[PDB]
This record gives structure tokens, C-alpha cells and sequence, in this order.
């Protein structure tokens, strides 16, 4: 679920270390300090109890298959730079269009750097 | 004259300490048979500590095995050093424990431990002035970490005065051997706060990048693992077997670390470990060799010491050389960290030196140092252990067994405050 | 370690690929069983220790009948088995087949292969993408090939070769169609992508290798002698090496500017290699020339905005310089105001080598020349022009729309490149 | 002596093979010993 | 090699037959080693 | 006794780092394999500067070796001389720059300068009294400039108080290897001025101008344009190693070269360059090495000195010398060249002399001369990185990092302001 540093070999447990080109889950690089025992939340059988707040994401994922993508996929580059405030706007309106792919668990997120 | 009782617990205990004994054999130059083939008379000045006297001139070392199962006591015995050990030493059981701590400390380890306990006090009373214990094992299982804190609770009582050193091999961050290894962690370092003298801290992921980084080599098994361990452990009690110019005992090591009873866990390291193709390029004169002991990469576990102070810092020397080069050598080190050594106190650095030096090499040394940095692998514990408990996740594998919810909520607000009051020393 | 996969698909990338690998074992001393009789086979081999080499390169196809030959011909043992992926039916000639029916079902498999050779990998430099225009799976597969590899891999370099379409002479009639839609997936998604066409190769094998008629197996070679030059950098001592980093970063201005022509010299037949010598000023000239282009499209009419030269052999750096200032003082050689500095150059020291039955000659030194002008916006005037007046009564679109593609795309494309050609003119213009 | 105009010798080779004696493994940066030289040599 | 940290090799480069002797069980309900004449690993002698 | 550590970065900081290394071992006698093997007792007297002690007489170079593309890593292993240098001082990533100085400066190179300097910091502790440091760098690439900024600015805050000179390769006049060339040298000649004590100027053209007219050879490779450069470094520190009648090293130098903070870009020379057939008709005097000294063809940077004024001199002589001609030379050269030297600044001139030539050679000398005809390079490559920046080309490759628009307007400000009080300093 959640990585965590070794603070000291991190450098040689990282994604592109290890060979996976991919990018990469985040790694939990503080740690919050707790205090006293914890107050228990679910059923015995794993249920959730009626008070607890629940998320309204899907249970089962945010895989994105072949045949569900977007048609005309948003690239992974984009940079504003020298682009008319016309043609930067129509590029990151065209980023916007699909919020399903930037939040998916394969998830294309695009870095929109500089100003036209 | 000061004997030390050997234990193990668990199939890492037992896999760590066969290598242990066949280590400080080859150094005492002891045959697999069990004789003696040596070179120097002062081999035989000091042997009592680890050895007993048998009839035709045997040496047989004060060990007990514990498991329960057999499968890991087939492979000792048929190993290279197995056949040194005295048969009757060997406690096994009949049924296997599953990684489930609850059924290493109630529901079979109940039926051991009187038996193990027969077994270690005749180890115990044959000795004239028993100097310590020392206990092997690994907290991400259920017969080191599950069995083994019994033989922790029961052998304190006996024998209250005695100094009582544990190697742990605490668990790992990115390993994860065990999906509930946070459940057997928490509950083991619950009973080692208030009962336990001195704990060494040893992670896998150290283990592994030392052996890379420094050792370069490519294909490691655990039984090299096992022998930077072994190296280590026999180098903390190198006094009590050769004599030096400044000797230092166990108890020695204990009173110039721990300040509180509550604050007693280490971080081992080993000096003069050289790359294999680079012996050529090194020099060996005891400035390299300090500033390879407080290197951070040489630390025998997976936590920073730069994200905190240094506490108390332990370094016994091993190798016939001069007193103030290496005096100056703990007075620099200070003087130019004085941001990661903690203010309220000075001096914090002791030191020792042994004469006679490892087979093969001519200096060596091996750092114990308390540090604030331990407060982290609580932390990363705590909040694994927190994150399992909400859901209600594996509860039946231990509910079942016999033990009420409230334990739970002890171990971790014993640890919550014990990482709450290690901050505020920092 | 500094490897790269290379990616072959169509017919065209099939059939570049066979001359490609066959020039790459002759220089790594590799038989066609995969085995021997230095590690600088490891950027396209991987060593099975057995004593084997597997080559890192798939090859993607949509019929059976041109990869049955790769099965079935002297190199059946060197490829794996798994990376020569096969389809049952082709696009036809098609965009829509191609992107949104047949190329789906596939593109599951390639990128569970492409995944396997990038987990193999220790350090992966880019993707070399083999394809034509013209096609069915080189328009509408490799538009879906770059859109996913986007997703699975965020900035890693996409380096493309393509076979353009010839001005006057092509193989197919919807091909202006195919090639209107395969600009606007790849402005997005592609890093830099060479071009060549057909036509233009055939005028230089008539000219300089005295041969009448060639077939497409040399003009295979000829293409494969450029990627080999572009390689040898990462695989052979140089006394200037250059990544493929470099002159992505080196011929890539603007991000609708990623159009460089790639062409090679000198390119002679072994009768006449007798009777020239072969100095770096004269094969610096050649390149230059408006005769020896690979693309068939003249630069005098437009400016070069950016260079990038890549010398083999026994070359020395002080001619080279000679060489390149006597360039820059030529008045019919006109570069950009904005670019003062228009040059990069590599040297490496191992001259090309030859092939059993090539056309080319035994020659000591050899320059490889990808240069990016504005003179392609001619040859875009041209190719909307016959795009348009076909268009203009609608032809050929229900074989489009019927596949599962809208009409609106295809006035989505035409308006792209249109304000794209606008902006040709616009970098063009000096200050 | 070392000078400038009068440091060279005859290149009597034909192969620029690089060798790959830095490179990684695992997660670490690995220097193997140079077992060959310059083109198989 | 003096048994030094990283001076040592394995011993089951090639070798086959990992199998393992019983050399511990019960035996009338009290613990012992039930046999001695029990090969080590793949058949081989345990030491004489 | 007083130890420079050397720094390598790039394929350029590499190619010129490894013949700098093979003619300092020919000078001190220290074979491929490691050992000396030499006829004099002077060469080992102050060995220490740049070596460290080994087993057995073994001699390592103080050397870091720094490049993203471990391409040129192992041209440099496989070298002549590729056994010497110390296989843990090998530092390389996995993905190059690409000729990109905000990959080199923010991206690519931010995770690899922590790695770097735990191996400066070890090389440097270890010294008993550092001299400073010396950087080999070209501005014409990407980890060359974009991370050899980066060392440099993380140096200068942990070690404020010392020296450090930069070897640095600015671009070509007329060809130049990068297109992108002009963006790389802008921004990285900003992060020179406030942090480099020294800073030499080595033009590939002023290289070329030697080996085709005054050395007269037909294939002038790049080991031989090394030569030339790695001549020149050995000869300014030469009074550090070896004995002599006036001694000047690094810091002795700087005092009386550099009047104000933003004047450290120098420009080298070497003295007794002749042709093979010129050999049998010149005598090596010191009115031949002085007049040789002072030409402008043989200065290493593509600048004109007769278009600017010498602001100040420096001249390091080598070999059994005489001190009347010496001082009576570079008199009459100021008392002749009334115009090309400032009038507010008597006797511009410093002095050394070293009394062990090089091998093979009866005398040598070296230059150090500041001018204001150094601007002239400045403003070649300011007008070329405004005729690319007000089109707003190329630089989608460089906001594209995180970088602001404002940092180039910035570094030309300071490099206009740079070029402003070089003229009313004329
Ligand atoms: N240079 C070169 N071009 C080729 C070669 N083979 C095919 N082509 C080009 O490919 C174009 C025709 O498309 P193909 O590649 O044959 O077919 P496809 O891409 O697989 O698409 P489909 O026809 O639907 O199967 C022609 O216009 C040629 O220019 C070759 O061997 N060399
Ligand atoms: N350092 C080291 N760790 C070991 C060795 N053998 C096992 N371990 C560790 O012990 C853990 C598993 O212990 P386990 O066999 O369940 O202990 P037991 O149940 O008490 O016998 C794993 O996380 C291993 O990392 C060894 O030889 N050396
Ligand atoms: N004098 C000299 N210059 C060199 C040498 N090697 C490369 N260069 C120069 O370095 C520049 C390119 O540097 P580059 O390799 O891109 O630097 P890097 O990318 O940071 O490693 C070119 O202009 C070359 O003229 C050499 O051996 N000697
Ligand atoms: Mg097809």
C-alpha cells in the first residue's frame, strides 16, 4: 500500500535504480508521531461501522482498460512556452476536457509548465 | 572465570548461530571434532567463557537450541560445525507456530519453556561466576519473537543481577517477509523496554547494502549475512577473552550507554570491512578506520542517525597500536558534528582497546552507538501496526488463541510514549 | 547498458528491419544461428548465457504473408519467437481499420512485449519506431502505438523514421487520407521523426551506383547504413560521442517544429570508389548538395534552422573545422537569423562496414546528415492540395466512417496542419 | 621525452569496441575490473 | 582466506539432491535424536 | 604538504582529466601499475599534494571523476592509465544531460551531487591541511556546465575560506560543437562571477592555431590538445611540488593577479612550444622564452591582446635559472609596450621560478595574463544569446524543467553589468 524510505539506501531502492521506466507510486518521506492507543473503526468481519466517514471512490479500482481510454489522448508533455494565449488555452482545455484519465490508477498526468 | 550462556530462538537464531560458533571457533582454534589444533598458549588462557571441560580434552560449547520444529535442527546438525554441539542441548517441539505470536508465548509455548528452562540452569549452575546471557533471534516470527521473549520474562526472575544482551533482528521496511510482522514487532519490543538490558537493532536491508556497497559482492547468501553478525557479536566481548591495555567487559559497555532503563537500543556497525578488489587501494591506519566506523552507510541499521542526536557512542578497539591516535580520532569526531551529538552531556564517546586482532587482519574495531534515530523505526512500526488494527485485520488468528483486545492498546501506548519521550531528549 | 528498443512495424518496418539486422550481425560478428564463432552487442543483444543473443526489437504486423518469410528464411533461429507478432487480418489501405477496429486487439499483446524488453533493460536511452504513411498499420496502429506509449512512459525519447510519401509517384490512393490523420496524433506524441521517401532514393541509385534498377531489398541497405550511423555513437570509441538526447534537444526548436531530413554521403559504387579519394570537405559538400537530398524537396527555396553531422571513420577535427567554415561562407547556403550557431557534430572512429551483395563500397570515411529546414512547407502545399481535391466532393469517406471514425475528424486535421502551415511561415519570417 | 609534437604512435587497429566496465545491478552501481581493452584486445 | 566477512563461497554451485535427514523425532513420547546412522544432506557422510 | 583535490566533470572534464593524470605520473616517475620508478630523491619529497599513500608503496590520485553518461567512464578505464585511478572515486548516473543545462542543473543532476559529495567530503577530511580544490569543466555541454555549477556552488558554502580554480572550456568563436551552445555558456558564466576565486579561459580554436602554425602538425587529435592544457596545469602549481629560488603557489598568485572580486577570468600560455624543423635553428635562452611568451599567437584563448590593455601579468619560470635576465626581460617588455599595459598599476608583472625543469626539457615558463580583451568573448556569446532569446526559441526545452523566464534575463544583466566595468576599468 504505502512505501517507505530507509532514509540512508533510498537511493538504491528507487524506481529507475530497480529498471521500471514507468513513473512511480509516492514514497512516504516523513513519518507523523501518534500518541496513545488507537480507537477501533471496523466490524469483525471487515465492515465498516455506520459513523466512520466513507470515500465515494469505486471498491474495486481505477484501472482503465483498452477500450474505455479517451479517444484523442492528451499528451504527456505539455509546455506553454511559445504558443499563442489562444492555442495554450485550447491545449489545456483539451487537458481538462477528460478528468477520467488524470485520476485513473494508470493515470496520464500531464505537467502544464510556463505561460504563453 | 566469567562465563557467557549462549541462546538461540527460532530458525534465524539457529541459522545465526551456527555461524556464530563456527566463527569464534576458528578463533580459539577449535577443530570440528572438538579438540584443540592451535598455535599460541593465550588461546587457552581465556576458552572457559564459551567452552566447558569434557573427559580426553573436548571442548563443548554452553548453547541451547530451541525451535519448534525440526526441520531447521536437521540442517545445523547436518552442517559443517553441527557436530560440536552437545546432543541433549537441543529443545525442539512438535508443532510449528506459523508466524502467529500468540502461539509462541501462550498456547504451545507454555509446554516448552519448563523444559528449555532444565536445561539452561544446568548450563548456568556449573559456572563459578556466570558473567551474562545473550539470546539470538528475530522478531518477525512466531518462535523467536513469539517463544523467545518467555525465556526473556522467566530468566529474569532467576537470575536478577546479570546482564542480558539481545540480538534482534528488528523488521524490515521493504522486505516485508511477513504480511503480519507488525503484530509480532509491537508485542516483542513491548516486553524488551522494561526487560531487557541491552538490544541490538540488525535489519536486513543494512545487511544486504553493506555487502554491495562496501563488500562488492554480487551474489550474497545469508549464510555471509550471518557472518558479519557473527563478526560483530564476537568483537563486542573480545576483552574477556584476550587481555589489552584497556579492557572493557560487557557491563563495561553497559554502564557508559544508557542513561534511562528505558532507552537501550543500539546500532552496530563493523570497521574494517574492505571492498574485495580494493585492498590494493586502501591504507590501513586507524584514521581510515574511524571514519569508516561513523560512516552512515556502515550502520547495521535502516535509520539515519543525521535526522537525529547522537546519545552515547561505544568503540572498542581490537589490534596492538597507539593510545592517542586514537584519542584524537573520538575527540574530532566530536568537535566538528556538534550539531548531530547531543549538548546536555559531553564526553559522550568511550573507548577500548584489545590486543590481539582478528585471524587474518591486523586492526579492527566495532561501533555501538545510542541514538534518537531508533524513535524512527517505532515510528514507521506504529503506524503500520495503527493502520492493520483499525480494520480489524488478522484479529482472529489471535483473539482465538486466548488473549483479550486491551493488549493491543497496551503495546502501542507503551510504545507511543516510549517514541514521545525519546523526542524530547533530542 | 545504453540500449534501445527498436519497433518495426508495417510491411515497410518489416522489411527495413531485415536489412537492418542483417547489417547489425555482420558488425557485432554474430551468425544467423545467434551465437559466436567485447560487450558492445549489448545495446541490441542480450546475452542468454548459453552463448546465445537475442536481438531487442518486435516486429508488428496485421497479415500473416510478410512475416511467415522471417519464420521461415536464414534468420529463423536468431529472432525470439514471441517478438514476432502477427495479426489475421490487415487494415486495407485504412485509417479508421487501423485505429479503431483491428489495431486494439493487438496493441494488448505489443505492449506486453515492449513491457518485457523495458523491465530487461538497465538503461534505456529510447524507442525507435519504424513505419509509412501510406499504409494501413503504419497510418492507424502507430497512432494508437505512440497515444499508449505516452501513458506507459512519461518523457522517454521517441525516435520515428518514416517512409513519406513521394511528391508525384505513391502506391496507393487514400494514402493522402492516411497521412492528413497521422500528423495530428504525432505532433503530440512523437520526440523527432526523419523522414525519407521512395523517389527520391531511386534518383540517387541511378545517378551515383551506377545500377538502373533497384528493388525494395537496396534501398533496405541504404536506409539501414543511416540508422546504423545514427547508433554507432553509443556503440563504438569515439573521440566525440553523441547520445540520443542530444540532437532531440539539438533539432527541435518549437513543439510543432520536430521535421528534420535525413540524408548520406558519400553513397558510390565500387568502380568509381577506385577513382575518387574521399576527403571530410568533400563528403561535407555532398550532403549539402540539392542532388543527394533523400527527401525529395529542394532547400534552396527554403533555410536550414538547424544541423547535425555524424562522422564514421578515420576523420581528423581540424579538417572537420576547415570543412564547416568554408560551409558557413557559401552564399546560396542560407540559415536563420536566430541561429548563429547551427551546428552539431560527432565523430566516431569505426569505419562502415560492408555486406555480401550490398551495392555500396569498402570506403574509410562516411558523414550521416539530419538537417531541419523550412522547405518543408512546400511539400505539405502540395499534400494538403491533393488531399483537398479529394475532399472537396467527399470521396472515399464512408469507407472511414463506416469503420467507427466521425466525420468531424477529418476537418479537425485539415485545420491543424493548416494553422500549422501558418506557423512555418511565421518561424521562417526574420526579425 | 613527453612533448607535445613528438608524443605519437602508429594506430595499428581496426577495432573500436567499447567495453561496459561501469554498470548496474540490482539497485547499485557496480565497477567491474577491466578484463579487456579497447576492441577485444 | 581466514574466514573473513566476504571470504567464502558456497558449496552448491552444481550439486543436485537437496533432500534433508530426520535426524530429530520422538521416540516413546521423550525427545531424542532418534538415529545416528542418517546421512547428511544428499547421501554423503556426516564427517566419519 | 598542502593537498589539492582535483574534479573532473563531463566527457571534456574527463578526456582532459586523464592526460592531466599521465603527465604528472611521468613527471613524478609513477608507473601504470601504481609503484615509482624514478632516478631522483626531489620527486618524492612533495608527492602528497595530489597523492595518497597505499600498501606497499602504492601511489592513488586525489581525483573525483563526475559524468552523467558513463560512456566516457569507460574510455577512461581502459586506457594507458585507466588502473590508477581509485575504482570507488567512479561517479555516474543512468540518463545523460543531452546538452541541456537545466537538466544537468535542476533535473537530471539534483540527485546525483549528494552521492558526489559524501566521496569530496571523504577525499577532503583526509587531508592534514587542504590547499583547495581545482575543477576541469567545459561550458559546452550539459553535465559538464550544468552540474559542475552545481558542485560549485555547494562547495563554496562548505569550505568558504579556501581556494578553487576552474579549468574551464568556453565555446568556439567561429564553429561551435552545440547548437544550443549560447544558452548553455550565459547561464552558466553567471554562476562563475560570484563563485570562483580563479577562472581560465581554453578556446579549441586558440588549440587548433597551435598545432597547425607554431607546432606545424597534420593530425593534431584530441590527446594532443590535451597535452597542450595539461602542460599548463602542471606548470602553475609546479612551485607547490618541487623546490626553487622564488617560490609562488595558488593563493600567492591570486593576491597579486585579481584587483577586485569580479576580475578571475585569466587566459594561459606555454612557453617553449617549437616545431621539429624549427629545433635545429633556435636555442633555448630566456630572452627566447619571454619573447615566445608574449605572443598572441601562442596564448590559448581566442581574444586579441592588442585590441584590449594587460591589466596584470604573471610568469612562472621552471629549471636551473638565472635572476638578472629574468627581471631584466620582463622590464623591458613594460618599458617598450607603454600602451598595452594600465598606467594606475606599476610594475604588472609577478614573478616565479621553479628549478626542476620537465623531463627532457632545459627550460620553461608559463602565462597568466588578465586583459580587458577578454570582454570581447563575453560580448561574442551575449549577442548570440539575445539574437536566440528575443525570438523565444529553444527554451521549451528549458521552462520546461521548472525554470523561470527571469533567469535569463538576470544572468544577461549581470553578464552586460559584467561587460560594462571591464571598459571603465581600460
Ligand atoms: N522504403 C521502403 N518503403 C516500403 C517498403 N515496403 C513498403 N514500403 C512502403 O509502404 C507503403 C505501402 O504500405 P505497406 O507498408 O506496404 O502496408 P502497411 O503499412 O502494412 O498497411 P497495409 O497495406 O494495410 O497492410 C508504400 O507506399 C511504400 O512506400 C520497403 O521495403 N522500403
Ligand atoms: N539476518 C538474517 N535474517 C534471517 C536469517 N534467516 C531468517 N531471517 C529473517 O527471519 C525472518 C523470518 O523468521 P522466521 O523463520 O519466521 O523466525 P521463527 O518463526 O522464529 O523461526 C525473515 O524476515 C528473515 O529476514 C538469517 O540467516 N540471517
Ligand atoms: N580541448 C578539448 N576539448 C574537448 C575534448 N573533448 C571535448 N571537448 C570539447 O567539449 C565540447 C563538448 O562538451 P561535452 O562533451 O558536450 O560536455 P558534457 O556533455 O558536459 O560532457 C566540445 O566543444 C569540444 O570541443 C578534449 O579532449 N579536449
Ligand atoms: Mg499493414
Amino acid at each position: 500500500a504505502t512505501n517507505y524510505s530507509a532514509n540512508q539506501y533510498e537511493k538504491a531502492f528507487s524506481s529507475k535504480y530497480l529498471q521500471n521506466w514507468s513513473p512511480t507510486k509516492p514514497t512516504k518521506e516523513s513519518i507523523s508521531s501518534h500518541e496513545g492507543y488507537t480507537q477501533i473503526i471496523a466490524n469483525d468481519r471487515g465492515h465498516l461501522l455506520p459513523s466512520v466517514p466513507r470515500s465515494k471512490a469505486n471498491p474495486w479500482g481505477s484501472f482503465m482498460g483498452t477500450w474505455q481510454m479517451p479517444l484523442k489522448i492528451p499528451p504527456a508533455r505539455v509546455t506553454l512556452t511559445s504558443r499563442t494565449t489562444a492555442g495554450a488555452a485550447s491545449l489545456t482545455k483539451w487537458i481538462q476536457k477528460n478528468p477520467d484519465l488524470l485520476k485513473a490508477s494508470n493515470g496520464l498526468c500531464p505537467e502544464i509548465l510556463g505561460k504563453p | 572465570m566469567r562465563e557467557i550462556v549462549h541462546l538461540q530462538a527460532g530458525q534465524c537464531g539457529n541459522q545465526i548461530g551456527a555461524k556464530f560458533w563456527e566463527v569464534i571457533s576458528d578463533e580459539h582454534g577449535i577443530d570440528p571434532t572438538g579438540t584443540y589444533h592451535g598455535d599460541s598458549d593465550l588461546q587457552l588462557e581465556r576458552i572457559n567463557v564459551y567452552y566447558n571441560e569434557a573427559t580426553g580434552g573436548k571442548y563443548v560449547p554452553r548453547a541451547v537450541l530451541v525451535d519448534l520444529e525440526p526441520g531447521t535442527m536437521d540442517s545445523v546438525r547436518s552442517g559443517p560445525f553441527g557436530q560440536i554441539f552437545r546432543p541433549d542441548n537441543f529443545v525442539f517441539g512438535q508443532s510449528g507456530a506459523g508466524n502467529n505470536w500468540a502461539k509462541g508465548h501462550y498456547t504451545e509455548g507454555a509446554e516448552l519453556v519448563d523444559s528449555v528452562l532444565d536445561v539452561v540452569r544446568k548450563e548456568a549452575e556449573s559456572c563459578d561466576c556466570l558473567q551474562g546471557f545473550q539470546l539470538t533471534h528475530s522478531l518477525g516470527g512466531g518462535t523467536g519473537s513469539g517463544m523467545g521473549t518467555l525465556l526473556i520474562s522467566k530468566i529474569r526472575e532467576e537470575y536478577p543481577d546479570r546482564i542480558m544482551n539481545t540480538f534482534s533482528v528488528v523488521p524490515s521496511p521493504k522486505v516485508s517477509d511477513t504480511v503480519v510482522e507488525p503484530y509480532n514487532a509491537t508485542l516483542s519490543v513491548h516486553q524488551l523496554v522494561e526487560n531487557t538490558d541491552e538490544t541490538y537493532c540488525i535489519d536486513n536491508e543494512a545487511l544486504y547494502d553493506i555487502c554491495f556497497r562496501t563488500l562488492k559482492l554480487t551474489t550474497p547468501t545469508y549464510g555471509d549475512l550471518n557472518h558479519l553478525v557473527s563478526a560483530t557479536m564476537s568483537g563486542v566481548t573480545t576483552c574477556l577473552r584476550f587481555p589489552g591495555q584497556l579492557n572493557a567487559d560487557l557491563r563495561k559497555l553497559a554502564v557508559n550507554m544508557v542513561p534511562f532503563p528505558r532507552l537501550h537500543f543500539f546500532m552496530p556497525g563493523f570497521a574494517p570491512l574492505t571492498s574485495r578488489g580494493s585492498q590494493q587501494y586502501r591504507a590501513l591506519t586507524v584514521p581510515e578506520l574511524t571514519q569508516q566506523m561513523f560512516d552512515a552507510k556502515n550502520m547495521m541499521a535502516a535509520c539515519d542517525p543525521r535526522h537525529g542526536r547522537y546519545l552515547t557512542v561505544a568503540a572498542v578497539f581490537r589490534g596492538r597500536m597507539s593510545m592517542k591516535e586514537v584519542d584524537e580520532q573520538m575527540l574530532n569526531v566530536q568537535n566538528k558534528n556538534s550539531s548531530y551529538f547531543v549538548e546536555w552531556i559531553p564526553n559522550n564517546v568511550k573507548t577500548a582497546v584489545c590486543d590481539i586482532p582478528p585471524r587474518g587482519l591486523k586492526m579492527s574495531a566495532t561501533f555501538i552507538g545510542n541514538s534518537t534515530a531508533i524513535q524512527e523505526l517505532f515510528k514507521r512500526i506504529s503506524e503500520q501496526f495503527t493502520a492493520m488494527f483499525r480494520r480489524k485485520a488478522f484479529l482472529h488468528w489471535y483473539t482465538g488463541e486466548g488473549m483479550d483486545e486491551m493488549e493491543f492498546t497496551e503495546a502501542e501506548s507503551n510504545m507511543n510514549d516510549l517514541v514521545s519521550e525519546y523526542q524530547q531528549y533530542q | 547498458m545504453r540500449e534501445c528498443i527498436s519497433i518495426h512495424v508495417g510491411q515497410a518496418g518489416v522489411q527495413i528491419g531485415n536489412a537492418c539486422w542483417e547489417l547489425y550481425c555482420l558488425e557485432h560478428g554474430i551468425q544467423p544461428d545467434g551465437q559466436m564463432p567485447d560487450d558492445s552487442f549489448n545495446t541490441f543483444f542480450s546475452e542468454t548465457g548459453a552463448g546465445k543473443h537475442v536481438p531487442r526489437a518486435v516486429f508488428v504486423d496485421l497479415e500473416p504473408t510478410v512475416i511467415d518469410e522471417v519464420r521461415t528464411g536464414t534468420y529463423r533461429q536468431l529472432f525470439h519467437p514471441e517478438q514476432l507478432i502477427t495479426g489475421k487480418e490487415d487494415a486495407a489501405n485504412n485509417y479508421a481499420r487501423g485505429h479503431y477496429t483491428i489495431g486494439k486487439e493487438i496493441i494488448d499483446l505489443v505492449l506486453d512485449r515492449i513491457r518485457k524488453l523495458a523491465d530487461q533493460c538497465t538503461g534505456l536511452q529510447g524507442f525507435l519506431v519504424f513505419h509509412s504513411f501510406g499504409g494501413g498499420t503504419g497510418s492507424g496502429f502507430t497512432s494508437l502505438l505512440m497515444e499508449r506509449l505516452s501513458v506507459d512512459y512519461g518523457k522517454k525519447s521517441k525516435l520515428e523514421f518514416s517512409i513519406y510519401p513521394a511528391p508525384q509517384v505513391s502506391t496507393a490512393v487514400v494514402e493522402p487520407y492516411n497521412s492528413i490523420l497521422t500528423t495530428h496524433t504525432t505532433l503530440e506524441h512523437s520526440d523527432c521523426a526523419f523522414m525519407v521517401d521512395n523517389e527520391a532514393i531511386y534518383d540517387i541509385c541511378r545517378r551515383n551506383l551506377d545500377i538502373e534498377r533497384p528493388t525494395y531489398t537496396n534501398l533496405n541497405r541504404l536506409i539501414g547504413q543511416i540508422v546504423s550511423s545514427i547508433t554507432a555513437s553509443l556503440r563504438f570509441d569515439g573521440a566525440l560521442n553523441v547520445d540520443l538526447t542530444e540532437f532531440q534537444t539539438n533539432l527541435v526548436p518549437y513543439p510543432r517544429i520536430h521535421f528534420p531530413l535525413a540524408t548520406y554521403a558519400p553513397v558510390i559504387s565500387a568502380e568509381k570508389a577506385y577513382h575518387e579519394q574521399l576527403s571530410v570537405a568533400e563528403i561535407t559538400n555532398a550532403c549539402f548538395e540539392p542532388a543527394n537530398q533523400m527527401v525529395k524537396c529542394d532547400p534552396r527555396h527554403g533555410k536550414y534552422m538547424a544541423c547535425c553531422l555524424l562522422y564514421r571513420g578515420d576523420v581528423v577535427p581540424k579538417d572537420v573545422n576547415a570543412a564547416i567554415a568554408t560551409i558557413k561562407t557559401k552564399r546560396t547556403i542560407q540559415f536563420v537569423d536566430w541561429c548563429p550557431t547551427g551546428f552539431k557534430v560527432g565523430i566516431n572512429y569505426q569505419p562502415p562496414t560492408v555486406v555480401p551483395g550490398g551495392d555500396l563500397a569498402k570506403v574509410q570515411r562516411a558523414v550521416c546528415m539530419l538537417s531541419n529546414t523550412t522547405a518543408i512547407a512546400e511539400a505539405w502545399a502540395r499534400l494538403d492540395h491533393k488531399f483537398d481535391l479529394m475532399y472537396a466532393k467527399r470521396a472515399f469517406v464512408h469507407w472511414y466512417v463506416g469503420e467507427g471514425m466521425e466525420e468531424g475528424e477529418f476537418s479537425e486535421a485539415r485545420e491543424d496542419m493548416a494553422a500549422l502551415e501558418k506557423d512555418y511561415e511565421e518561424v521562417g519570417v526574420d526579425s | 621525452p613527453f612533448l607535445p609534437g613528438t608524443s605519437f604512435k602508429d594506430s595499428t587497429k581496426t577495432a573500436f569496441h567499447r567495453s561496459q566496465t561501469l554498470s548496474y545491478r540490482n539497485g547499485y552501481a557496480i565497477v567491474r575490473r577491466p578484463t579487456v581493452g579497447i576492441g577485444g584486445d | 582466506l581466514p574466514l573473513l566477512p566476504g571470504n567464502s563461497f558456497n558449496r552448491n554451485v552444481g550439486k543436485e539432491k537437496f533432500h534433508k535427514s530426520q535426524h530429530w523425532g520422538f521416540c516413546n513420547n521423550v525427545m531424542m535424536l532418534v538415529s545416528d546412522e542418517k546421512p547428511g544432506i544428499g547421501g554423503e557422510p556426516l564427517l566419519g
